[PDB]
């Protein structure tokens, strides 16, 4: 007879990243409801980061300065648009897809998740409607939840949604809108038979309201107690 | 239910080939298991008569004989049929016949005799004869056509397996209904005559029960009760799987087997008095027609007398009503008898009659009338007798109503989700056998017929239209819904957990709930396992009280085939029953098990094979409960099937969620296990839901410090663990055991422990005033507790 | 409101998921890093001294300029991060994208594939009562390696 109280001999249980298990969490609402988890490369070029996106070339949307590039038409991902855009080309309606993974902006590596619905019909009104109870069972809270205009060059009406965080402050989580018609047509998307709708949101702002973190720089500075503290 | 193919088309010659006559049915609802020709396929078989007989050749007993089946100059064949009359007419087989089993006959020489074929085959010809030598009876003569088409041994025989919504189909008539329906014919039935009554005979009528609504008898008198049943209708019940009896009874399933209304005819001479359709006394004894007597109960309904009992209603005639030799005077029953008085009861003493199946279904009601006047009219053709009266005893109040049903087109298209045309949907009803009313302009007032029970609602209506129009013109959609993010928590997964004990090494194994009752007993002395009622052996025979009772046979399965390692792990429902008093305080507790025999890596080069200890173990059981954020104590477990010096009772919050250790060493020997490791969490515990909080990590070096204790080995070591992090304060943020010593330099009974102590600080940087205050204040408590000596 | 969608069973061969790889590796002891994609030249260049590295055209610094080649690159700095902080024990697992631009002529012939990295140092278990801590052999790395290839049903051949 042995002293059962000794600590066993084997293996320590690792680790996943906090970034991923938020990824997980948000895709997992979309992945057993219809949506398929699409990727693509991190090295773009031009066209499918900005001329397919309603965006037609010199518009002030473009920003050289704070995104990452090498030549003049290869650069670093501003987002995950580039895998929605060869989905809109090659696929026909109806999709349903999320889209994570990282991207790069100069300021630098940070994760965002995209994603895109087009079918036969679709409105503002259940756009609102997925982002509101995507939004309560993430964070398993009865939020309340603000939509302001705003705009991009893909989308048409185009909104932002916050959330009452932190002491009555309202917090920017994702930015949304309605699929542009030029976006659809110029991927072979009739934009008269087809409506679609878009949204797109970073998991490090969702990693750190849902954790309680106020340095989104530990993320990548990979501190092992840091990271044990999500095991 | 086999029925013939061509009395099938008797009813309905549909004019085309047997298979797309049976893709029909079961396109119908009616699975054909098996279409087969009544006998194997052969060729060459014509028909002759035998002339002269001549015997003893060859010494034994055989007979030369002479048989001309049309040729102009027949040969002979040898034999050795033991029959009476000489000079029969038979079928037989030319030279290049091929009778069954390659049997071509060659002709040759049978010791000299010159042989042509062979003129016998009793049973070479797949019939089913009683003494030898039988091969085809004298009945008559076809004057030298094949045999196939004489006795129409080309015929199909169709299985068919009804389903119990379709009682109208056990017969040809309900069948022939299905196939006039599909092919748009009308299904000519044979004329029935009526029997005029000669004689004025008793009667008797009945009221004293509800599930005899319609009762038809008819006496008799001077039957031939041994007349001969005639080759057609000894064939049709043949070929549908009914045995031949007497003429009586051969009528009566002749009739069963074509309407579906089955009688019974008995002894009026075994009769007294009035006949009484009645509910069974309490526990009344009789005897069936069959060797087997039977105690009857006060729910079953019988036909009786005034004193006796003659039968159970539509289930099973008696012995003591039954026509024998010395039979004259008959009474043949006809009655329709309601399904809900005639099911279940027969399946109580073991019998599953053609009568019983077919009333404890929906029989048609309005076919006693009919039946009365077929057998009757086959009674007299075939036996002969004197006819009486028909007592009709009817409670017309109390048959099975069928109201009018209300179906629009829009129910039809809504449940089909595909239109189908309003004059098809008509058409298919009304030849069913429904009376079809066009109310108002786009609805329909559809009545069910009389001989169907599965009408009640409009969706069995809806049903019939789709049967009808045919299952493959179901056109093809998809299911909408609205996308709704449904709530999730994180959580360790049942998947996850698969994956991690998968990675640890286990195999998943699937074992019976139940197990044998004795091996229960082994591991748990005081069990009070759940027994089921009715198991199919005694190994099968207790719901496992743990996963061990049915797991260590899969064990014992691999090491007596040359496995010398086995690890599995199921999961996973075991069943908590002691301390019950009822069935309802059973607990079915979904639970992970872990069974390990062997060593615990394959065997390699890195080193010899040995079985684990209780570390490697509890190591394995430690990471499948951290996998799952799961904090836990350990403490000393009391079970019986357990070395209680290497088991622990897993503990969170102080109440167990399970157990590991290994099996006790006498177990192992009662069940050569070698030496095994067990197991087993709830899943409850294990796949629990978890919530991860950020804490600020300090940004300047922690301290660390050693103590050496040399402690008696009787104190745990997590008591002295809690113990050091209690008073080490807050500055104190981890410790863990790093060594121990039990060799020279300490005296038995005491160990010598090193623990290391980690001092972080959440601001600034450690002093080595604090440091050496909480070590002095560690080590003093620590002597003051246990009486131990500290080192550094 | 809510969108509606035709509930259509999508097409699904079996195979090793993300999310089961991510737990095989947990149980082996690995925590999950996620590193910049880029990284120092210098570094790149400690490696592999014979590499043609993807250099940024306005990068953040010098020591995030060049697009990894090998995950080690990224990797390696939070290795030393923790070793920099009193930490003899770290293992490391990272499921992202390497750079391979070796003998490429152009930008569009650059191959970016996902690659499955795993960095350890200090002892294969943490420290206990069984045995003193020493480091993993090749037999240790070699074991954890052949169950991760085998989770996923692979074959393999190693020279
Ligand atoms: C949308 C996109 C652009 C990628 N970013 C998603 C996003 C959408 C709305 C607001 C913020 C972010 C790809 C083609 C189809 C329409
Ligand atoms: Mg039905």
């Amino acid at each position: 007879t042995i002293d059962i109280t000794l600590p066993g001999r084997g293996q320590r249980i690792g680790t996943v990243h906090p970034v991923t298990q938020v990824q997980e969490r948000i895709c997992q609402f979309f992945t057993k409801a219809g949506f398929t988890v699409a990727t693509g490369p991190e090295v773009e070029d031009d066209y499918h980061n900005f001329e397919a996106l309603n965006i037609p070339g010199h518009h002030p949307a473009r920003a050289m300065h704070d995104t990452f590039y090498f030549d003049a038409n290869h650069l670093l991902r501003t987002h995950t648009s580039g895998v929605q855009i060869r989905t809109m080309e090659t696929s026909q309606p109806p999709i349903r897809i999320v889209c994570p993974g990282r991207v790069y902006r100069c300021d630098p590596m940070f994760h965002q998740i995209e994603g895109l619905y087009v079918a036969e019909n679709t409105s503002f009104a259940e756009l609102k409607g997925l982002l509101i109870n995507l939004l309560n069972e993430f964070f398993e809270k009865d939020l309340k939840v603000r939509f302001r205009p705003s705009y991009f060059p893909f989308t048409e009406p185009s909104a932002e949604v916050d959330i009452m965080d932190e002491r009555g402050r309202w917090l920017e989580v994702l930015g949304c809108g309605m699929v542009h018609p030029n976006v659809l047509r110029a991927a072979g998307i009739d934009p008269d038979k087809y409506k679609g709708f878009a949204f797109g949101l970073g998991v490090e702002r969702f990693a750190m309201l849902r954790y309680g973190i106020n340095d989104l720089r530990m993320f990548y500075q990979n501190d092992v107690r840091f990271l044990r503290q999500f095991a | 239910m086999k029925i013939s193919e061509n009395w099938l088309r008797t009813w309905v010659n549909p004019a085309i080939d047997s298979d797309t006559l049976s893709d029909q049915l079961t396109m119908l609802g009616l699975e054909v298991d098996e279409l087969a020709s009544v006998a194997k396929p052969f060729t060459g078989v014509v028909v002759g008569e035998v002339l002269t007989v001549e015997q003893h050749p060859d010494a034994d007993r055989l007979r030369v004989t002479t048989v001309n089946i049309g040729s102009g100059e027949p040969l002979q064949i040898v034999c050795g049929a033991p029959n009476v009359r000489a000079g029969m007419k038979a079928p037989v087989a030319t030279i290049g016949a091929v009778l069954p089993g390659d049997f071509k006959i060659k002709k040759g020489k049978l010791r000299g005799v010159e042989s042509q074929g062979m003129l016998c085959g009793a049973s070479e010809i797949d019939l089913e004869d009683k003494i030898d030598g039988l091969l085809e009876l004298p009945a008559d003569a076809p004057v030298g056509v094949n045999i196939r088409e004489y006795l129409k041994l080309d015929d199909n025989v169709i299985d068919i397996s009804i389903t119990p919504n379709r009682g109208d189909c056990f017969s040809i008539r309900g069948i022939a209904r299905e196939v006039a329906v599909i092919n748009q014919l009308q299904m000519n039935e044979p004329e029935i005559k009526s029997v005029d009554a000669t004689i004025t005979d008793e009667k008797k009528v009945v009221i004293n029960t509800d599930g005899a609504p319609r009762y038809l008898g008819r006496v008799i008198k001077n039957v031939n009760v041994k007349a001969a049943t005639p080759e057609w209708m000894e064939q049709a019940l043949a070929r549908s799987g009914i045995r031949t009896h007497s003429i009586l009874v051969d009528v009566t399933n002749y009739v069963l087997m074509e309407l579906g209304q089955p009688m019974h005819a008995f002894d009026l001479a075994k009769i007294e008095g009035t006949v009484h359709v009645r509910q069974a006394k309490p526990q009344e004894k009789l005897q069936l027609l069959n060797d087997q007597e039977v105690e009857l109960q006060e729910d079953v309904m019988v036909i009786a007398d005034d004193q006796k009992a003659l039968a159970i209603a539509g289930i099973m005639g008696g012995l003591a009503s039954s026509v024998t030799d010395d039979t004259t005077d008959i009474f043949l029953e006809s009655a329709f008898f309601a399904p809900l008085a005639i099911a279940g009861r027969a399946r109580r003493f073991g019998l599953h009659t053609d009568s019983s199946q077919r009333y404890e279904r929906g029989v048609d009601f309005e076919l006693p009338v009919i039946a009365m006047n077929r057998a009757s009219q086959l009674i007299q053709e075939l036996a002969g007798g004197e006819f009486g009266p028909i007592t009709v005893a009817e409670k017309s109040d109390l048959l099975p109503k069928r109201e009018a049903i209300e179906l629009k087109q829009a129910q039809v298209d809504q449940l089909l989700g595909y239109k189908v045309a309003a004059e098809f949907i008509t058409d298919a009803l009304t030849r069913l056998g429904c009376e079809v009313t066009v109310q108002a302009n786009g609805e329909w007032s559809v009545v069910p017929p009389s001989h169907r029970y599965d009408m009640a609602i409009y969706q069995d209506l809806i049903e019939e239209v789709a049967r009808i129009d045919g299952y493959d013109n179901i056109q093809i959609s998809l299911p909408s819904m609205d996308v709704q993010l449904a709530k999730y928590q994180d959580r360790f997964e049942i998947a996850q957990l698969r994956q991690t004990v998968a990675t640890l090494g286990y195999q998943e194994a699937i074992s019976f709930s139940f197990a044998d009752a004795k091996l229960e007993k082994q591991l748990n002395p005081q069990v009070s396992p759940l027994m089921l009622a009715n198991p199919i052996s005694s190994d099968l025979a207790a719901m496992r009280s743990t996963l061990l009772s049915s797991l260590i046979p899969c064990v014992q399965y691999n090491l007596n085939r040359q496995q010398s390692r086995v690890r599995f792990f199921e999961l996973g429902l075991r069943f908590d029953y002691q301390n019950a008093n009822s069935i309802q305080d059973l607990k079915q507790i979904p639970t992970l098990a872990l069974v390990a025999v062997g060593s615990r890596e394959p065997e390699s080069w890195h080193a010899k094979p040995q079985p684990m200890d209780f570390f490697d173990f509890k190591g394995e059981v430690e990471e499948i409960l951290a996998a799952g954020r799961v904090k836990v104590e350990y403490v000393r477990s009391e079970r019986p099937w357990l070395h209680p010096g290497q088991s622990a009772e897993i503990l969170v919050d102080g109440q167990s969620i399970g157990y590991l250790g290994r099996l006790h060493p006498s177990l192992e020997n009662e069940l050569d296990l070698s030496t095994t490791w067990v197991a087993e969490l709830d899943q409850a515990a294990v796949l629990q839901s978890y919530v991860s909080n950020f804490t600020e990590l300090s940004r300047f070096p922690s301290v660390r410090r050693d103590i050496a204790l040399l402690i008696s080995d009787n104190i745990n070591v997590r008591d002295i663990q809690q113990l050091i992090e209690k008073t080490g304060g807050e500055l104190l943020d981890s410790t863990w055991l790093f060594d121990v010593y039990t060799g020279q330099g300490v005296e038995e009974g005491k160990r010598s422990l090193a623990f290391a102590l980690l001092w972080q600080h959440p601001s600034r940087t450690l002093e080595d005033a604090e440091i050496k205050s909480g070590m002095d204040n560690i080590i003093q408590v620590l002597e003051n507790t246990y009486q131990a000596t500290l080192r550094a």
